[PDB]
RNA sequence: UCCUAAGGUAGCGAAAUUCCUUGUCGGGUAAGUUCCGACCUGCACGAAAAGCGUAACGACCGGAGCGCUGUCUCGGCGAGG
RNA sequence: CGCAGUGAACAGGCUCUGGCGACUGUUUACCAAAAACACAGCUCUCUGCGAACUCGUAAGAGGAGGUAUAGGGAGCGACGC
RNA sequence: CGAGCUAGCCCUGGCCAGGGUGAAGCUGGGGUGAGACCCAGUGGAGGCCCGAACCGGUGGGGGAUGCAAACCCCUCGGAUG
RNA sequence: GUGAAAUGCGCAGAUACCGGGAGGAACGCCGAUGGCGAAGGCAGCCACCUGGUCCACCCGUGACGCUGAGGCGCGAAAGCGUGGGGAGCAAACCGGAUUAGAUACCCGGGUAGUCCACGCCCUAAACGAUGCGCGCUAGGUCUCUGGGUCUCCUGGGGGCCGAAGCU
RNA sequence: GCCGCGGUAAUACGGAGGGCGCGAGCGUUACCCGGAUUCACUGGGCGUAAAGGGCGUGUAGGCGGCCUGGGGCGUCCCAUGUG
């Protein structure tokens, strides 16, 4: 799975001000991590359709948010995407 | 994996070729042990005695090891998987610690860098060779001797195996690739695993040349000849054998059993 | 109802298979014993001596056009051996 | 500028529609090149290895320095259904 | 007695002017969650196409005490297998 | 074996019993008017990868929401393609019965198929025959699952009886 | 016209007597609106009547919690031109 540490490190690494556990920017980087980890999984177990569903649900979330983020702020919208590697 | 081609030509529509993932990173064969020139020659002292053989790409022979009990206890690293023209399975060149090198008919799973070893001691894993007694009943296994010390006779066609079925005194029950059930001596070596390059069955030759490249000359049907020529031969315009199908030599070829009745090989076979 | 070991399915069908036959209807033409599309009472198709189709291929065999012509109406003149 | 510019020479006539064979190929040297044989592919069958099978009185050799995903025999002959 | 013709196989050599078509793979872009895929550009595949040599022998004419005991002419098939 | 039979198997030694072995499918009891899943659907045991969900703490973001033409994915069984498997069961198919007839119902066999992989197919009484999200409008009864300074109170889910209302 | 009438006692056919309507007219056929809240904005629905998409994921679009100001396009009012 994704450990306590791997989780935290990402969080403290994407925060707006230490302590910030929610926030657009972080929420994203959570999923991204889960996704790639999941992305990676379905790539072996192609036949696991059920778990694929969830991915599509997250994928949306991520989108959903990014659109908010972009709407309020073009500045730290680049930041995130680029310092994270998405937009396909 | 079997490459399939786009139809930029008829014939190249049905033709499929092997993947060569298999072997990669080694083509020119091992000048050292590998080569004796192989002698093309489709019959004995004058007369053709296998019809329809001849032509097909000039071919060098790789000298493999079918008796691994020479090198008992000496491990070797698997150095490469290479192409063998002379059989359906692929071969692995392996360097013994000994210095000495040889080719084994490459079993499935086997990968460059692995170490492999033969003896009663050997770990029960891929490519290792062992007397049949010290091999656990249930494992599949190939390149099996039939009498001890006589060389590996069974299970060497691409993707073949046998399975250890039971023990029984000095002897040991074996299910063969045919489906036959045969006692083989305990000392008869065998190499754990099956053979691999098991897509081999699915090549679609693709056209009638190619068949020629592999040295297989065209085969003319019985009826299609005349009576001098064959049993089926003859008949005004097209014909229905006229009882019961037969080789050129005359002996029946639908259902007639041919193995020798009183063979001492009997008592050892059971299917 | 009688017989058989059991009585021809799918699909094809006047066919390289139809004797009667130039079967009969339709198409094509001024006029078509050939051709093409149909209908079956299939003398005597039929499933791996395959059944029915099939793009592409063919110095393979059939039937139409268009172009063009000494093939022909019908022959004439000329060159050379 | 000519009647004319691939100005001489080398240099495809095209179309519609059947039958057969899937295909490139092979054949009756010297009357038949095809709807014949071959063919990739489909099925049946034999063969456990001193294989079956073939040549040979034998020794021997082919099979095969192969081993059932491999070898012999037989029939149908891409593909679709 | 013959395989100095012809048929097959084995060993070792040599030959295929020049045109055309442009498979896969790469590269790039586009695409998506990742993909599939689509686009150019490159590339250079094939019992691929036109067509000499070379191999053949389709149709017609000629020859028929022949140039010839199978020849000549026009035409035609294959031409990296 | 049936309704009673017959086909069928058996003195060539069956059925019934014992021991040794092979192989495939499905997981008794637990098991329920139970649980999980968006649906189809998911049941012996073990381990790994992985989805959704619920409770509590009121910590963070600060309306970042709902729905969704088209697109995209999943989609029982049957069926199709290539290859593997094949014990049991079984369309077709064949035998025996019954019957006027019996291309059925019952009996004896039996081929695909049923299973594995990989790729197609895209339907259904795919049914709660009830699209999704939210707010509001008596309670009673039993049940699964969580949280509590646990005769009880609170949250999420599954049934039954029913206020108002609707029909 | 629709439901239907006529099989020996027909208020439904045909004639007759009488009667109702309208009248230089009266009937038929065709076609438009109406009745038809029977395409429903006004004004209909989909558990079993015809009607929930097999189920998800999401694009365009539709729609949008509480509070404070800036604008005033929708929205409302006034005059005036036109109509």
């Amino acid at each position: 799975p994704i450990t306590k540490e791997e989780k935290q490190k990402v969080i403290q690494e994407f925060a707006r001000f230490p302590g910030d556990t929610g926030s657009t920017e972080v929420q994203v980087a959570l999923l991204t991590l889960r996704i790639n980890r999941l992305s990676e999984h379905l790539k072996v177990h192609k036949k696991d359709h059920h778990s694929h569903r969830g991915l599509l649900m997250m994928v949306g979330q991520r989108r959903r948010l990014l659109r908010y983020l972009q709407r309020e702020d073009p500045e730290r919208y680049r930041a995130l995407i680029e310092k994270l590697g998405i937009r396909g | 994996a079997v490459k399939k081609f786009k139809p930029y030509t008829p014939s190249r529509r049905f033709m499929t070729v092997a993947d060569f993932s298999e072997i990669t990173k080694t083509e020119p064969e091992k000048s050292l042990v590998k080569p004796l020139k192989k002698t093309g020659g489709r019959n004995n002292q004058g007369r053709i005695t296998v019809r329809f053989r001849g032509g097909g790409h000039k071919r060098l022979y790789r000298i493999i090891d079918f008796k691994r009990w020479d090198k008992v206890g000496i491990p070797a690293k698997v150095a490469a998987i290479e192409y063998d023209p002379n059989r359906s399975a692929r071969i692995a060149l392996l360097h013994y610690v000994d210095g000495e090198k040889r080719y084994i008919i490459a079993p499935d799973g086997l990968q460059v860098g692995q170490q492999v070893v033969a003896g009663p001691d050997a770990p029960i894993q891929v490519g290792n060779a062992l007397p049949l007694r010290f091999i656990p009943v249930g494992t599949v296994v190939h390149a099996v001797e039939l009498e001890p010390k006589k060389g590996a006779k069974l299970a060497r066609a691409a993707g073949t195996s046998a399975q250890i079925q039971g023990r029984e005194g000095d002897y040991v029950i074996l299910r063969l690739p045919s489906g036959e059930l045969r006692k083989v001596h305990g000392e008869c070596y065998a190499t754990v695993g099956a053979v691999g390059n098991a897509d081999h069955k699915n090549i679609v030759l693709g056209k009638a040349g190619r068949s020629r490249w592999l040295g297989r000359r065209p085969h003319v049907r019985g009826a299609a000849m005349n009576p001098v020529d064959h049993p089926h031969g003859g008949g005004e315009g097209r014909a229905p054998r006229g009882r019961p199908p037969a080789s050129p030599w005359g002996w029946q070829t639908k259902g007639l059993k041919t193995r020798k009745r009183r063979k001492p090989s009997s008592r050892f076979i059971i299917a």
